[PDB]
């Protein structure tokens, strides 16, 4: 009986929740699945023939920037009509209600979809960037960008079905920098597989993890690093961590609680 | 450990 296996007791989690002064909520793509945004775990991890982790890499962008921009353009256009779900709303409303009591809630998200922002979350660390920002590969400037389509050559492009032909847009016609007449090639302002997360963001993440007294880890596979090690760091300080996922993960047995099921059902219950 | 990767 010694070995702790995670608890499924909602009442015991809610006893910690009632007292918690600083809650960190870490989210991955599962928190947006109920808005109609597929995760990359299964069939939704394919775009044409490629797996998503093979397109979100600086080697794909260096050698076929038109293909990587078609994939991000597809995602931007699909995301424009997507709405926050009950999970994103519970998260946002929890922050607002606890903030009035002087209690802190912060969201550390792997997602680039901005749906936590749309839901009303204020304290948000977007650790992998944003679908709706660009970064210039020449001058480094980061800009918000919601334009549909981002550039004329991408109009009508990005269809996801296997067998769709590549647009093969010449690099000069991909999104270009307009800042002080720079003209450089833009990329998505998204952290890709093989790249370093921003140091300033990581320092803020470390501060929140070190100071929190309760952590939720929601809709993440806990196999994407370094994010996968955030909630185990909190658990190993002896702070309760509650995982909300439709399945178990490689990190589940490190945590105090595991609440199995769709987070749009379990989050409103846990955060009421 | 600042570099993004997949485990397993
Ligand atoms: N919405 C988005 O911005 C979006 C969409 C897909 C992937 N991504 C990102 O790409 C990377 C790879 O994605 P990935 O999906 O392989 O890994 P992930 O870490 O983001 O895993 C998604 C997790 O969600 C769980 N899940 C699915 N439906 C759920 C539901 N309704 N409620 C609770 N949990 C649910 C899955 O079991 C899985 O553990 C991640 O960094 C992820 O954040 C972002
Ligand atoms: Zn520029």
């Amino acid at each position: 009986s010694f070995t702790a296996r995670p608890s499924s007791s909602m009442a015991d989690f809610r006893k910690f929740f009632a007292k918690a002064k600083h809650i960190v909520i870490i989210s991955g793509a599962g928190v947006s699945a109920e808005s109609g945004v597929p995760t990359f775990r299964g069939a939704g991890g394919y775009w044409r023939k490629w797996q998503a982790q093979d397109l979100a890499t600086p080697l794909a962008f260096a050698h076929n920037p038109s293909r990587v921009w078609e994939f991000y353009h597809y995602r931007r256009e699909v995301m424009g009509s997507k709405e926050p779900n009950a999970g994103h709303r519970a998260i946002a409303e929890c922050e607002t209600r606890l903030g009035k009591q002087g209690r802190r809630v912060v969201v550390i998200t792997q997602n680039i979809d901005e749906l936590h922002r749309k839901a009303g979350t204020k304290n948000l660390l977007e650790i992998h960037g944003s679908l709706f920002k660009t970064r210039c590969t020449s001058c480094g400037v980061v800009a918000e960008n919601y334009k549909s389509p981002i550039c004329p050559a991408l109009s009508g492009k990005g269809a996801p079905e296997p067998g769709t032909q590549d647009a093969s847009i010449p690099v000069e016609k991909l999104p270009r920098c307009e800042e002080a007449g720079c003209g450089g090639l833009l990329r998505p302002h998204v952290v890709w597989f093989g790249e370093n997360l921003d140091p300033a963001i990581l320092e803020e993440v470390d501060r929140e993890l070190a100071h929190c007294d309760l952590c939720l880890v929601v809709g993440t596979s806990s196999v994407v690093y370094p994010a996968a090690m955030f909630a185990p760091q909190v658990a190993a300080r002896g702070v309760p961590v509650a995982e909300f996922n439709t399945e178990t993960t490689p990190a589940t047995n490190r945590f105090r609680f595991h609440f199995q099921g769709p987070c749009g059902t379990t989050l409103p219950e846990a955060l009421a | 450990t600042a570099r993004k990767s997949t485990g397993g």
